[PDB]
RNA sequence: UCGUGCCUGGUGUCUUGG
């Protein structure tokens, strides 16, 4: 992955050149972007099998991982970072620390 | 001014149900016919379907604000 | 002691039986 | 009354898609008079027919001679003179289909009545006068018999 | 509106086995029959064991359960007993029980075959299968181990427990040529044919007959000692007779008090 | 119970079918699981790549 | 042990009725007889013989639960016939049959022997 | 441990066939014509037999006294 | 329900469609609200299921097509609405577990 | 603390055994074995009726 | 089963109820077909086949793997010279009605193992047992009188629902309330 | 109640001649130890007979 | 003799031998 | 007061994945240790029978009791908000037995009809016109079926044997194989009913049925299906034998060469690559060339075989009854047994080199056929040689393993979602709204 | 610091489990390990160690 | 060698015979890796088209591979792998005599099945392992059918009326300790 | 002629259950 580098070649389409790492888009298309390309992402790694999954889920997570600008990521390094809380915090990981 | 569902929720219905029952089963005076069951929740389903429940429903929302509802105001689902 | 004459009166009929190896459910390898 | 349709027929094919089902067999068939073409699903199990065999396909709203529409029910307790007792393959079903030759402008000159006797299912096709009995979602009886000629 | 007059014909009769052939009746009748014979004719089995020594290499309740499973001769008698449920007596009664006893010490060097020899009986009629081929093997005791207990037969009937079942195996039958086409095979010709089959080497299976109920059903009855063989199915028929006059009683008092 | 008769046997109480091979310790019978390892004395060349090493050589 | 005792099968309660008569209501002359402590035995043929009857538009037997001994007969016939009487009958002529059988059974058994 | 009294299936009494069985083969029988001589018909009964393992027979050296 | 028969000439003004799905269009209230930001977004999420409402009740594919009678029709659109209000997010779901 | 006993706890008025199918049972009924319902009790507020 | 092949009993019919042969044999344990589809599981039913050689026959069946002396033909014609279907097929009699079952039942004696986890060593059930003393809730385990877990898995399950009465009260009041 | 422990025989009522003993006894039932079946069962006091298990003569 | 064609009865022997000799439990 | 007869109880297998792993059920009192499920419950409990255990949990309160009887009783959950379709299906020898019992040659005489009413629940207790009335009353799967059917739904499904080509042709709309299910009026006119009608799919007759009518008639529906279908299976019956394995002679002679073909297309490719002449196909090396096209040639091979296995299986068979009832099983479940094994991979790969230079010590080095990488050519049916038994269980341990490896990593993931979006919910506002009270999503699902 | 599990309990079950509890291996490799290269089966157990014998729980 | 080894016990000849002979000999895994190994004696060695022609070893008969639990299996190679692996699990819960000596032990949980049975089909290697002496389940009259839904998924239905007979009828002891 | 009642174990590890 590169994309930028990529994207500003000639005969290269500017429009349709998408990049599977969501954190290359976050950096280079905008957290908007993010939102798209990473409910393309796991809505690829959920209908491969044949299985489907209905769209309210996905645009919830997509949703909530991109809510405060920054891409926030489902562990501690994100979402006890949050202003949420201590006690909801806690609950999750690091119990001690957070408190 | 109320913005609301004209509709009752399933949560709503759940613990409106759920209370009426309770307050059935420590002696409330009824506000509908019985016709010979013994069941504070028949009766409370009873009661629901005559839209005969003294109770409202203190809606909160996301500001603070709220919205009083009653049972008999709002649009019975099930 | 029965077993032992049964068992080997009994094998011998693989090298008896010498006109009709036809029957298919059975299989092995023949490599190279 | 109540007679939606009649003709005699002709087995042409028993099963010639080739026999999908052990009790039961595609008759393929062309009527003698009004030249109706047909396909009918018969029990080949308790009536069975062959190639070139012919039968009396009356297709009846009701079995009873004088019409009185009943109401589609078994009983078998019935003192009631019916149809079914000149016959000697009887069935009941609903007409699912209707189906014709309608441009958009000019009418049919051909239907297709589709009637399903409880699974069984048969094709009536031909000349839409002959076929203007029908209306689809009624309930309706076959009434066939082999003739000996 | 009315029943069907069914017909019989005893083909083979031994003193451990009937075959009998039932003409002229429907299937539900042959079938429930055959049920009956198995589950719910009476017999006489032990149901009740009072063991005062076990030093047998097995358990208490492994003698106790063989014990049940002993055949006793019952024809003479078992129409006569009460159901233990149903005697007036306080413990057991001559008119709803027969006691057992069994009082064995293995004191010479060989080993002990602890066989229904044993089974000491106070009524001389319901024995285990002895009268006129060895006995049926409870225990084997060494120099030193012994077995006394006092045991009680009383009346009962498969449904409780397989104890009280008469036959060996009912080996009930019909239309033995495919005729109804109630089986329907993928493959008729590698079927072997009936034991009754009125059939040639030719053809496989009859020719399909569509108007036509069951009738000619063929019984083989076999008899496990309690009862004679042919006693099994007097007794069935009786059996089943009497709960259909119970609840034909049962059932006028419904209609009356309604 | 060593090169001990099926008679021996059966007078200690004690099976003749019992393979062996265990103790008892307490009255409880344990039994040492074979645990595999590596084998003593063998060189042995594997790609540690996540490191400095292409390559390391073991013994 | 949870296990019911054995003799649950045929034994009556005390309390329990052996038969159970309701009318039925969605149909004209149709009735539910409940039988208590019976299975597959007696109730399949009062079933085969009520289908004799040609008064009768529908019989049937179930068994509501095989943990559970009662069976359920519904008997509907025309409007000239109770199926309190078509019950009755489909018992009586039945006993008839059995009668008839067992005496059957006994002169085939005394010719068998010797003959 | 010891022979059932009766073949599980159907009913039939085997408790009393197993010392016979055991004597016929004494005399150089097939299994097979062991179990047609006793009477056994059913594929069931004749598994009670050819399967009953005697195991009291080695319980049985285990004394208690002597 | 209303026993169609789709060969017969209906009796369904092809004004009463393109009148009856602009008032049902109006019933159909995800947003509530006069407010153009509350109308915007009223219209537009209800964009996808109005396309589709004005696509299936067309005047052409109810007179060529379906054949629909006017008591049919109006039962049609208070089926349709009627439904539509169920399917409405209940206040009170937890969707995110849901979403989980 | 947070994860053993506050997040999930133990509980009164609960029970546990081996499932059998069972056929006869309507999509909305569980079967419970006997002395499972003579163990777990419901308090039921008396009331005149 | 010797295959792979576990289940619990799920009920048990008397001889009465069960179904049989031409003559009175009935199963002693019926499994239900689709447990050897999706598990291909042959080699049950060739030993449930040879097993059945093996009784009439009067002698006992060889099974070693890889033997191909022994095949399903070779069976198979054995099997057909004491009166069977070849196939090890059968035509059973239904138990209640005595009716023929219009399919033909594969039935032959299989070798079956009791396994040692019997329901009444697991059946379990609490209301007011014993509390730890450590924090007032259930103790842990079915010797102890324990109480069952509701986790967290469970929680989320709950909210899901929006049955917040019913997680307060697995979560606070049948469980270890205070004040 | 004084019969709570003791050996006692149903004599009456499906469980005719089933030994047990009292584990509970009330003003007009007591809850039984069948001797042979794993299960404890409630019946009426009065379908009970006593059996006693003593040894005289203690000498 | 080099060339049995009994050797579903003579291969099992030496299983048998081997099994006579060491138990199951050698290894142990 | 006891547990009793018509309580409600919330029942539970763990691990808990989804809403509907806990259900509120009302509870029955039986006579025997173990809990009782009816068996489309399985479905979503992902549950087994095979030795699983499920709890139980009482509600407390009247407060309590009527929460889960609102929100969480078992018919309320017939459709999980995760995929817009039914959670409970038709899945066992119900719907292999639904399947045989509406085909268009199942007749039932007055004495089986009548006994198969009494296992409906929803009778209006008149017995409909039988589809033959001459010359004896026999009536229909369908006909029967027609009862079961709650309603008047309407809808159409294909059943699962339907040939693509004919819907063009004609005989469109009145199927010589009766495929095409067609239900009008709550009736079923056409098809024979499968997983593709019964099951758990979108738009299947359990959905159409919940969407139609309430939750409560569509409970009563699942209820009536399985008990008047399992009762006909009294009579029906259906087993899976021996004889349900073999092909005919002419199939195992079809299999044999098209095995030797195999065999011999792959000694031609071993030539080519042994003489420098297999040239690499774009995108690969020389060495990758090779395995995709000896696993071509293989597959190939596997899915030849497989189809003359299909193609032989009488009407009659087993193993087919249940693949196309959809049941249990699949069309390679059948080609495995009666045809060939195939291919056995470990990591996506043919057999490792696990000793130098060969995968046993009874081939020799560098040996690539079909025999030394672990393709098993034997059927389950004829037996596997000792070879391809070892490679057989190389292979089935990766599903072992990646079993044990899945339960543990899935189960954190799971977790991790659930405590980043635990307090997400819609508010009165009809907004998406976080603890915070942050707005998530303006309108839920947009 | 040490080993643990060296030393099991006997199996007394069946005779089957305690003949196979005899002659079981172990592995040193920790738990809590996404590696499935000490998991699979190698083409070299070939006679050694059953191809079939194995825990399906985490071992 | 056959001649002496089948004449055993009658004479003093035994297994280390073979190996003093020069007629078997123990390869280690890592001397595996050189062999050039037959899997029969004849069908390998006879003349055609060449596969090696330089054979050093054989086999003593495939279905040594397998070991304790797994070789109690009848036809394993009918079965897919994983159900081996299943069976090779359950085969060490099946209740059988577990000792010969039970009633002198006072182990803390034991089950003894009352009539345990010898399999109808057994495998040869099965004799070694002295599961015929010992064994663990009863050959059952199996039928694999949809009757009456009770065994539906994963579940058997069981005779009511074997069981009376002792069909799978076990003791469970339990044993407890105190000083 | 009599009147007293909830005691009550913590810690680790291997085996095995879905
Ligand atoms: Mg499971
Ligand atoms: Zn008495
Ligand atoms: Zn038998």
């Amino acid at each position: 992955v590169s994309l930028m580098r990529v994207l500003s070649e000639k005969d290269v389409d500017p429009v349709r050149t998408t990049s599977n790492d969501i954190v290359e888009i976050f950096t280079v298309l905008g957290i908007e972007a993010v939102r798209k390309a990473l409910e393309r992402e796991l809505y690829h790694v959920i209908s491969f099998d044949g299985s489907y999954v209905n769209y309210r889920h996905l645009a919830l997570l997509c949703d909530t991982m991109t809510c405060r600008g920054h891409l926030m990521a489902i562990t501690r390094h994100g979402v006890n970072r949050q202003d949420t809380g201590p006690l909801m915090k806690c609950s999750f990981e690091e119990t001690v620390d957070v408190l | 001014k109320r913005i609301t569902t004209p509709y009752m929720t399933k949560y709503e219905r759940a613990r409106v149900l759920g209370t009426r029952a309770l307050q059935i089963a420590m002696c409330a005076p009824v506000m509908v016919e019985l016709e010979g069951e013994t069941d504070p929740l028949l009766i409370a389903m009873k009661e629901l379907k005559a839209r005969k429940i003294p109770i409202i429903i203190r809606r909160y929302l996301p500001d603070g604000s709220y919205e009083d509802w009653g049972v008999d105001e709002l649009i019975i689902s099930d | 002691e029965w077993n032992i004459v049964e068992s080997e009166k009994a094998l011998v009929a693989e090298s008896h039986n010498m006109k009709n190896q036809q029957m298919d459910p059975f299989t092995r390898r023949q490599c190279k | 009354a109540g007679i939606l349709f009649e003709d005699i027929f002709d087995v042409k094919d028993i099963d010639p898609e080739g026999k999908k089902f052990d009790r039961v067999s595609r008759l393929h068939c062309e009527s003698e008079s009004f030249k109706m073409d047909l396909i009918l699903d018969v029990n080949i199990q308790i009536y069975p027919v062959d190639l070139g065999d012919k039968f009396r396909l009356v297709i009846a709203s009701t079995l009873y001679e004088d019409g009185t529409l009943d109401d589609g029910e078994y009983n078998p307790t019935d003192d009631r003179p019916s149809r079914a007792d000149q016959f000697e393959y009887v069935m009941y079903g609903k007409v699912y289909r209707i189906e014709g030759d309608e441009t958009s402008t000019e009418a049919a000159t051909r239907l297709s009545a589709y009637v399903s006797y409880g699974g069984l299912l048969m094709r009536l096709q031909g000349d839409a006068n002959n076929l203007h009995g029908f209306e689809v979602d009624s309930r309706v009886y076959l009434l066939m018999k082999k003739l000996a000629f | 509106p009315y029943a069907n007059q069914p017909t019989v014909r005893i083909t083979e009769l031994t003193d451990e086995n009937v075959k009998f052939i039932i003409e002229n009746t429907d299937l539900a009748v042959a079938n429930s029959i055959r049920r009956v014979f198995i589950a719910e004719v009476p017999i006489i089995a032990i149901d009740w064991v009072q063991i005062d020594a076990n030093s047998s290499v097995l358990h208490d309740e492994f003698i106790a359960h063989r014990l049940g499973l002993i055949p006793l001769t019952s024809d003479d008698i078992v129409d006569k007993l009460q159901y233990s449920r149903d005697c007036t007596c306080e413990e057991f009664c001559p008119e709803c029980s027969v006691e057992f006893t069994l009082d064995v010490r293995c004191n010479e060097d060989q080993t002990r075959h602890v066989t229904s020899r044993d089974l000491i009986s106070n009524s001389p009629r319901v024995i285990p299968v002895t009268s006129r081929q060895d006995d049926i093997l409870i225990v084997k005791l060494r120099k030193g181990q012994e077995l006394r207990l006092r045991a009680y037969a009383k009346k009962g009937f498969g449904k409780e427990h397989a104890k009280w079942n008469p036959t060996a195996g009912v080996a009930f039958e019909y239309d033995p040529d495919n005729a109804l086409r109630h089986t329907v095979y993928p493959k008729p010709e590698e079927w072997p044919k009936s034991e009754y089959s009125e059939l040639d080497e030719d053809e496989s299976q009859a020719p399909y007959d569509p108007n036509g109920k069951p009738e000619r059903f063929y019984y083989n009855v076999e008899s496990c000692g309690s009862l004679r063989p042919e006693t099994i199915v007097l007794s069935a028929l009786s059996g089943l007779k009497k709960k259909l006059s119970d609840l034909q009683t049962q059932l006028s008092h419904e209609i009356q008090s309604d | 119970l060593n090169g001990l008769t099926d008679r021996d046997l059966c007078e200690l109480n004690e099976c003749p079918l019992d393979p062996g091979g265990y103790f008892i310790i307490n009255g409880s019978e344990k039994v040492l699981i074979a645990q595999e390892k590596m084998a003593t004395n063998t060189v042995y060349v594997f790609a540690k790549k996540d490191s400095k090493y292409a390559y390391t050589g073991e013994c | 042990m949870n296990a019911p005792p054995a003799f649950e099968s045929f034994l009556l309660f005390e309390g329990e009725k052996k038969i159970t008569i309701n009318k039925d209501t969605k149909v004209p002359n149709a009735c539910l007889f409940t039988i208590n402590k019976e299975d597959h035995t007696l109730g399949n043929i009062i079933k085969s013989q009520l289908l004799k009857d040609p008064q009768v538009l529908f019989a049937g037997y179930k068994v509501p639960h095989p943990l559970e001994h009662k069976i359920i007969i519904r008997v509907q016939t025309t409007p000239d016939y109770s199926p309190q009487e078509a019950f009755t009958n489909a018992i009586t002529d039945l006993i008839s049959e059995l009668s008839l059988l067992e005496e059957r059974f006994r002169v085939a058994i005394k010719d068998k022997q010797e003959g | 441990m010891i022979i059932p009294v009766r073949c599980f299936t159907c009913g039939k009494i085997v408790g009393n066939k197993w010392e016979a069985y055991l004597g016929l083969l004494q005399a150089e029988y097939t299994e097979g014509d062991a179990l047609d001589a006793l009477g056994l018909k059913r594929y069931c009964c004749r598994r009670m037999l050819l399967a009953h393992v005697d195991l009291i027979e080695k319980l049985l050296n285990y004394a208690p006294l002597e | 329900i209303f026993h169609i028969n789709p060969r017969l000439p209906s009796d369904l003004h092809p004004i009463k469609v393109v009148e009856g799905v602009k008032e049902l269009s109006k019933k159909l209230v995800i947003v509530n609200g006069d407010d153009p930001l509350s109308r915007q977004a009223q219209e537009n999420a209800t964009l996808l299921f109005n396309i589709h409402l004005r696509s299936t009740l067309c005047s052409r594919r109810m007179a060529e097509e379906f054949r629909l009678s006017g008591e049919a029709f109006d039962w049609l659109l208070g089926e349709i609405e009627s439904k539509f209000n169920q399917a409405i997010a209940h206040p009170g779901e937890m969707v995110g577990a849901l979403a989980a | 603390r947070v994860r053993g006993n506050l997040m999930g706890k133990r509980v009164d008025f609960s029970a546990r055994t081996v499932i059998t199918p069972d056929p006869n049972l309507s999509i909305d009924q569980v079967g419970v074995p006997r002395s499972i319902a003579a163990n777990m009790t419901f308090a039921e507020i008396v009331t005149p009726f | 089963s010797r295959h792979g092949q576990k289940g619990t009993c799920g009920i048990q019919y008397r001889q009465e109820d069960m179904p049989f042969t031409c003559e009175g044999i009935t199963p002693d344990i019926i499994i239900n077909p689709h447990a050897i589809p999706s598990r291909m599981t042959i080699g049950h039913l060739i030993e449930c086949l040879q097993g059945k050689v093996s009784a009439n026959k009067g002698e006992i069946g060889d099974a070693t793997p890889f033997n191909d002396a022994v095949n399903v033909q070779k069976i198979s014609n054995l099997l057909s010279d004491y009166g069977y279907h070849l196939r090890g097929n059968e035509v059973l009699y239904n138990g209640f009605t005595g009716r023929k079952i219009t399919s033909q039942i594969f039935i032959g004696p299989t070798y079956y193992q009791r396994l040692k986890h019997m329901v009444d060593d697991k059946i379990h059930s609490r209301a007011r047992g014993p509390i730890q003393i450590l924090n007032r809730q259930p103790m842990e385990g079915r010797s102890r009188d324990g109480g069952l877990r509701f986790g967290e898995m469970e929680r989320d399950c709950q909210i899901a629902h929006g049955a917040a009465q019913f997680l307060r009260e697995r979560l606070f009041e049948a469980s270890d309330p205070y004040q | 109640n004084e019969l709570i422990g003791q050996t006692v025989r149903i004599s009456q009522g499906p469980y005719k001649g089933y030994i047990g003993v009292v584990k509970d006894a009330t003003e007009s039932t007591a809850r039984v130890e069948l001797h042979s079946t794993c299960q404890t069962i409630s019946v009426d006091r009065q379908r009970l007979t006593t059996v006693g298990s003593r040894r005289p003569g203690g000498m | 003799e080099i060339t049995p064609d009994l050797w579903q009865e003579a291969c099992w022997i030496v299983i048998s031998s081997y099994f006579d000799e060491k138990g199951l439990v050698r290894q142990q | 007061r006891h547990m009793c007869d018509g309580d409600i109880v919330i029942f539970n297998r763990q691990p808990t994945l989804h809403k509907m792993s806990m259900m509120g059920h009302r509870v029955r009192i039986l006579p025997w240790s173990t809990f009782r499920l009816n068996l489309s419950v399985t479905t979503p409990y992902n549950a087994d029978f095979d030795g699983d255990e499920m709890n139980l949990h009482l509600p407390q309160s009247l407060e309590t009791r009527a929460e889960i009887q609102e929100l969480a009783m078992v018919p309320r959950m017939i459709v999980t908000p995760q995929s817009n379709r039914p959670v409970m299906g038709i899945v066992q020898d119900t719907l292999t037995a639904v399947r045989k019992f509406t085909k268009r040659d199942v007749f039932l005489e007055r004495g089986e009809v009548m006994n198969l009413l009494m296992f409906l629940s929803t009778w209006d207790g008149k017995v409909p016109q039988p589809a033959i009335l001459k010359p004896r009353p026999l009536w229909t799967g369908k006909q029967i079926f027609s009862l079961i059917i709650p309603g008047h739904i309407n809808c159409i499904r294909t059943h699962s044997t339907h040939p693509d080509d004919e819907d063009s042709g004609p005989y469109k709309h009145i199927s010589p194989g009766d495929t095409k299910v067609v239900v009008e009026n709550g009736e079923l006119i056409m098809g024979i009913l499968c997983k593709k009608s019964l099951g758990t799919s979108a738009g299947s007759l359990v959905h159409i049925s919940y969407l139609e009518m309430g939750h409560d008639i569509t409970r009563l529906f699942y209820s009536n299906i399985q008990t008047v279908i399992n009762n006909w299976l009294l009579i029906e019956g259906h087993t899976i034998g021996i004889g349900d394995s073999i092909a005919d002679s002419k199939t195992y002679q079809d299999i044999q060469n098209t095995i030797k073909k195999a065999k011999q297309d792959v000694i031609e490719v071993i030539e080519k690559a042994h003489n420098n002449e297999l040239e690499p196909t774009p995108g690969n090396t020389l060495r990758q060339t090779f395995e995709n096209q000896v696993n071509r040639i293989l597959n190939d091979a596997r899915d030849k075989t497989g189809s003359s296995a299909q193609k032989s299986l009488s009407e009659y068979n087993n193993f087919k009854s249940m693949v196309v009832s959809g049941a249990k099983g699949s069309k390679i479940n059948i080609s495995q047994v009666i045809a060939v094994v195939g291919q056995q991979n470990v990591e996506g790969k043919r057999i490792p080199f696990g000793f130098k230079h060969r995968t046993l010590p009874h081939f020799i080095k560098d040996d690539y056929g079909p025999e030394s990488r672990g393709f098993v050519e034997n059927s389950y049916l004829a037996g596997l040689t000792p070879t391809e038994f070892f490679f057989h269980a190389m292979g089935g341990r990766e599903g072992l393993i990646d079993t044990a490896v899945k339960t543990a990593e899935t189960g954190y993931i799971q977790r991790r979602l659930i405590k980043s979006m635990e307090s997400v919910m819609v508010k009165y506002d009809a907004t998406v709204r976080n603890s915070i009270n942050q707005v998530v999503q303006l309108r839920y699902g947009e | 610091q040490a080993r643990a599990g060296v030393s099991q309990v006997l199996n007394r079950l069946t005779f089957a489990s305690t003949l196979s509890h005899l002659r079981r291996l172990n592995s040193p490799i920790g738990r809590d390990g996404k590696l499935a290269k000490p998991r699979q089966l190698h083409n070299t157990l070939w006679g050694m160690v059953c191809p079939a014998e194995t825990p399906e729980g985490h071992a | 060698h056959i001649d002496q080894l089948k004449e055993r016990e009658y004479n003093n000849y035994s297994w280390q015979d073979l190996v003093a002979s020069g007629v078997v000999e123990y390869i280690d895994t890592l001397e595996e890796e050189t062999v050039m190994l037959a899997m029969t004696p004849d069908d390998l060695q006879e003349k055609e088209v060449a596969y090696c022609s330089t054979y050093t070893h054989c086999e003593i008969h495939p279905s040594m591979i397998l070991g304790v639990c797994a070789s109690i299996i009848p036809f394993p190679d009918h079965n897919q792998s994983p159900r081996n692996t299943y069976q090779s699990a359950m085969g060490k819960q099946a209740m059988g005599v577990y000792i010969t000596n039970f009633h002198v032990r006072m182990d803390t949980l034991a089950h003894v099945l009352y009539y345990p049975q010898k399999p109808l089909v057994t495998t040869r290697s099965m004799e070694y392992l002295r599961f015929r002496e010992l064994p663990a389940g009863i050959n059952s009259i199996v039928a694999i059918a949809s009757y009456t839904g009770y065994n539906q998924e994963d579940s058997v239905i069981m005779n009511r009326s074997a069981v009376d007979r002792g069909f799978f009828r076990s003791v469970f002891y339990r044993s407890y300790k105190e000083q």
